[PDB]
């Protein structure tokens, strides 16, 4: 009796920078999150009349 | 049209499968890319290309 | 040697497996930050206008 | 011929206990340098590889059992055993220097006498190995008379599952597990688990759920119940398997052997003799991890689990009712 074929899956990463999903997002590395307690952003906006 | 293969492939039990055909009773495809992994490059990680 | 670089060979695709599963953790963490934030069309389109 | 001493230079010496941790104060800060163990959390990167963490696993902590060597008959422990048993040392008087006595539970159900429905399975696989039962009780003249009293379960000392055993004509050796997981002799590098026949073990959480908490820890109990048969005294040893903490398992021991306690205690209405009102005993046999599955297996047949991981933590007996 013989073997014909051993064969194996092998499972390609995607990683999310280069999905066109992170086109939606704007991706920015920062080493020490831990670290943050809590993030903040500001707006200003004037309205004329 | 379209362009294909004109033969068949060959498999024919050689002078390395021949022993083990004979003896154990168990042969194998291709034992020549078996003997090239397991004791030539035993640390390859299977990878595709 | 074929029993050690055999054993070298699982115990990095046990960790290929880590990260290749933990950049499937940004790809569903972004996408359900998208669906947090995605109310319907029949909602937010009158208030489009 | 010296490079066949030459590895017992490298594996005598690459395996020893680990040395007390003492630096000189005039080397400096250097035995914080020696603290490798206690650092448990190793940094990865985009690609970790067995390169950037071979020192990650080169820490590992110091596990040892303690081993039991025991010098046996080879009337009593039969020559064929599933190397994952579990032993008891009976011992009532030291005659000679070195013979001692070890029982496995399919030993322990033929000096018992109970009979054979209760226990269905293990009664065609322990009457194969031992004669009528009277080849074991030749040894124990007094199981009539241990059994009346209640001293029986004071003489079972539970000592751990087989490691290896080295048999002879008349005699055989066997070599137990103490404190924790024993090595396997014939495969290297593995883990011998304990073996219990599926008739003994008696499981004990079970729910539909019709939600109890997950943890670390679950305890493997025996139990060893006086009872009487055909006007005849009368054992009968279970086992049990739940990590609900030892408040529970003794209220919901009472419950499995309800109809037991029923049966006896209508005939003591007419004599009453102190010896007989003690009735079971209560051993902790040693833990096993959280969600292992025990393994079904089938021997000639014999259906009988294994637990891997077992570690061994003998107790006391106490006497329940």
């Amino acid at each position: 009796e013989a073997l014909l074929g051993v064969y194996t899956n092998v499972v390609e990463f995607v990683k999310f920078l280069e999905t066109a999903l992170a086109a939606a997002c704007v991706n920015t590395e920062f080493k020490d999150l831990r670290r943050m307690i809590d993030g903040k952003i500001q707006f200003k906006i004037s309205m004329p009349t | 049209a379209m362009s294909g293969p004109a033969a068949y492939a060959s498999y024919v039990v050689r002078g390395a499968n021949l022993v083990t055909a004979v003896s154990y009773g168990r042969a194998m495809r291709n034992f020549e890319q078996f003997m090239a992994r397991i004791v030539d490059h035993p640390n390859a990680l299977p990878s595709v290309e | 040697f074929t029993e050690y670089a055999g054993a070298i060979k699982t115990i990095t695709s046990a960790l290929q497996f880590g990260m290749d599963a933990l950049e499937r953790g940004l790809v569903d963490t972004v996408l359900a930050v998208k669906l947090r934030h995605a109310p319907p069309v029949f909602i937010l389109k009158t208030l489009g206008d | 011929q010296a490079e066949n001493a030459a590895r017992l230079g490298r594996q005598v010496l690459g395996l020893l206990p680990p040395p007390t941790h003492r630096v000189s104060l005039t080397r400096g800060p250097e035995f914080a340098r020696g603290v490798r163990d206690l650092l448990s959390k190793y940094a990865a990167s985009t690609r970790p590889t067995v390169g950037s963490l071979h020192e990650a696993l080169r820490q590992a902590p110091f596990r040892q059992p303690t081993y039991g060597d025991f010098l046996v008959y080879s009337q009593t422990f039969s020559p064929q055993e599933p190397l994952g048993t579990f032993l008891f040392s009976f011992k009532q008087e030291d005659n000679g220097s070195s013979m001692d006595m070890l029982l496995t539970p399919t030993s322990l159900f033929m000096l018992s006498g109970m009979e054979a429905a209760k226990a269905p399975q293990t009664h065609k696989v322990a009457g194969v190995w031992y004669g009528s039962g009277s080849g074991l009780a030749d040894f124990i003249p007094n199981l009539s008379e241990l059994m009346d009293t209640g001293e029986f379960h004071t003489l079972l000392t539970p000592v751990g599952p087989m490691v290896q055993s080295v048999h002879s004509t008349f005699v055989t050796k066997v070599t137990s597990a103490m404190k924790g997981v024993g090595l396997a002799r014939d495969e290297p590098r593995a883990h011998v688990g304990l073996t219990l026949p599926c008739d003994m073990l008696v499981d004990l959480d079970e729910s539909c759920p019709m939600r109890e908490p997950a943890g670390l820890n679950v305890t493997i109990y025996a139990s060893l119940v006086y009872l009487r048969v055909n006007q005849r005294p009368s054992m009968a040893l279970t086992f049990f398997q739940s990590g609900k903490g030892f408040a529970e398992v003794v209220a919901m021991i009472k419950d499995h052997f309800t109809d037991v306690i029923r049966t006896k205690y209508i005939q003591l209405r007419h004599e009453l003799y102190i010896n007989r009102l003690v009735f079971g005993a209560v051993c902790t046999l040693g833990t096993v991890p959280f969600d292992s599955h025990p393994v079904h297996q089938s021997l000639n047949s014999l259906p009988v689990l294994v637990f891997a991981n077992f570690e061994a933590a003998c107790g006391p007996w106490t006497v329940f009712l």
